[PDB]
């Protein structure tokens, strides 16, 4: 899970 | 005369100041939720009903899974800004 | 009387900006998964009745030009306008491939005094992007 | 788990960056409109329907009148920010 | 299933902050007409079922203390919470009688992790105040 | 008409  | 800023709607994926989460294998949380509600109710619900149900799905169905424990079990709530003057149906 | 008039020839244009790869100067990494987002978004907004065009890995000048030329088209037969931005972001700003541009400057092209064929018509903007670097720890 | 920023609604009288107008003899435009819509529909309309009708009344029924011509015939549109996860009725 | 649960003992608290007079150091003048706003707002929210409290000409320390103590009360039998701010303002900021305080700090007291008895319940904030000094010239 |  990655963030923008 | 009518205001030049009227009839705008901004559907943000998160609230000001916060991260937006994206699963690399199944896409961003906000878009995942937005396209499930739209495929089921895009033509029979008002835009604020659609976006309110998207707020609920993003807030309840998604939780961060990261190896980094600083980014583990994190939540997200989207953010709707409406300057609309009428109800909006895509129908 | 309480609904937007939808009796037009077209539902309207919908512009999807799908930014996945960014220049090394920006410091931002690849947004894996955004292609599944844009394809799913393309099918759902097409199914609503929108005329959807997807632009990929756009600069801040290209994003401003896309939305300015869309602002300058004739929307008399369209009911509404939609724009979807998928990119990296910070507060009040959206990332191009080459830097950041303010979201307010992207959307101001469609103001009532700057796009008369969308007057009294809904202008919708969907923004998948970060707005800062705070985390929501949640509560049980 | 639930996001700490969920279930908030901000009903702003104007959009970010702009003035808000107030009649000294009849009160602010936004409050005038909000309490007129509430008296007729406060118990039978959803909160987003009420505030959308307040957006329309402020945008259509009000125009600035000042002796100073820099403040003459000006308009206003309110601004709703919703983090709600459900529909809200006062009933 | 899609509505907020309203089967509670009380609809909830409604706090009206009615700021009319400001210190001369702030540079802000008297907001004539705001008493008519507060009178109409308390009658409307009392008719909805709210427990309405009206505070008048509050400082920024009083406004922060009011909402922090309201956040710390027991809302278990309340369905929702409402707060109404009538004052001067600039962008992101609301005026007390003696200066400015950020609106985000006023509302953060009711966050999920800081007000557990309003969890999953709607917290409503109605803000009559300026957000800057721009004017909307309009268009016909 | 005044502004806030």
């Amino acid at each position: 899970d990655e963030v923008x | 005369k009518i205001p030049v800023e009227a009839d705008f709607l901004f559907a943000y994926s998160t609230v000001p100041g916060y991260y937006s989460w994206r699963s690399p294998g199944r896409g961003s949380w906000f878009v995942q939720a937005l396209c499930s509600i739209l495929e089921e109710h895009g033509k029979d619900l008002e835009i604020m009903q659609i976006l309110t149900r998207v707020n609920d799905r993003v807030a309840r169905h998604f939780e961060s899974q990261s190896d980094d424990p600083h980014f583990h079990e994190k939540k997200q709530i989207p953010c709707v800004v409406s300057m609309l003057t009428k109800e909006l149906y895509f129908s | 009387t309480y609904q937007y008039n939808m009796n037009f020839e077209k539902l309207g244009k919908c512009i999807i900006i799908n930014n996945k790869n960014f220049d090394k100067v920006t410091g931002m990494g690849v947004r894996n998964g955004t292609d599944k987002d844009a394809e799913a978004l393309f099918k759902c907004f097409r199914s609503l009745g929108f005329d959807v065009i997807v632009y990929n890995d756009c600069s801040c000048a290209k994003m401003q030009d896309l939305l300015k030329k869309a602002s300058e088209e004739d929307h008399t037969n369209a009911a509404c306008f939609a724009c979807i931005l998928l990119s990296h972001g910070e507060e009040n700003v959206i990332y191009g491939k080459d830097g950041v541009t303010p979201i307010k400057d992207l959307t101001a092209h469609f103001r009532g005094d700057r796009c008369k064929t969308l007057l009294e018509k809904p202008k919708l903007f969907f923004i998948q992007a970060c707005r800062g670097t705070e985390l929501d720890d949640g509560i049980q």
